[PDB]
């Protein structure tokens, strides 16, 4: 139900540092509000 | 003045704000301050550096689904 | 807008690297991650914070 | 509530603190106003000066 426990999952399931990175970059192109829906899920 | 702007200051003890280096005398640190908190604590004149703001996120999180409820 | 990237600018280490407040700052993209063309870094509390105000202001119901 | 971060005015909660416990004012509303307008005598970048005088707008309106 929360969010907070989502993030640590995700860089526990991912592992690499620089993946990571590339992981809050994209997350971070989606959130500042040019990403469509189909880029996201995609 | 010439000289003796520097015990104008001393009676009052208490007169100036702009620039107070020294105490009583007043005739790396932007990464130091980044490491705790966010912008607040500018303009001034590891797995244990995070659990003290998740404390903060549960707070936020439950009020927001309160409110939202 | 297409967000042309930014490009790798390094002479005399021209890329800048000063936190600013991070969320609600609209740099057009243009982040780094450390555990007009102004850059400013990103962690991830930065990060927590702003996706929650996105689903925040997402869900007004 | 806040739409946006519901910490930065805790954040703010800070701001103050610290702020009134390190020099004591040279001379408790008037601490707010002095702040905007000491701003442009640094060399800070417009976006920090822009949501410096719009978090000390939120508090004294």
């Amino acid at each position: 139900n929360e969010e907070v426990t989502f993030f640590e999952k995700a860089k526990r399931y991912i592992g690499n540092k620089h993946l990571y990175t590339e992981f809050l970059k994209i997350l971070n192109l989606y959130s500042q509000d040019i990403l469509d829906l189909d880029d996201l899920v995609e | 003045q010439s000289g003796s702007f520097l015990c104008c200051d001393t009676c009052p003890k208490s007169f100036h704000f702009l620039c107070l280096d020294p105490p009583i005398d007043p005739n790396k640190k932007i990464e130091s301050n980044f490491i705790k908190q966010n912008n607040n604590v500018k303009i001034f004149a590891t797995q244990i550096d995070e659990n003290s703001i998740k404390y903060d996120f549960f707070d936020k999180i439950y009020k927001s689904k309160m409110v939202q409820k | 807008k297409v967000w042309k990237k930014q490009r790798l600018i390094n002479k005399k280490n021209q890329l800048y690297y000063e936190p600013l407040q991070k969320i609600g700052y609209q740099n057009n993209g243009n982040i780094q991650i450390i555990p007009d063309f102004k850059i400013t870094q990103i962690d991830e509390n930065s990060i927590k914070y702003d996706f929650f105000d996105k689903i925040y202001k997402s869900k007004m119901v | 509530e806040s739409p946006g971060s519901q910490s930065q005015l805790s954040e703010y909660c800070a701001g103050l603190k610290l702020y009134f416990d390190k020099c004591l004012g040279n001379m408790l509303l008037r601490l707010i106003s002095v702040l905007p307008e000491l701003i442009s005598s640094t060399t800070m970048d417009l976006q920090s000066c822009q949501l410096l005088i719009k978090q000390t707008e939120d508090f004294l309106v």
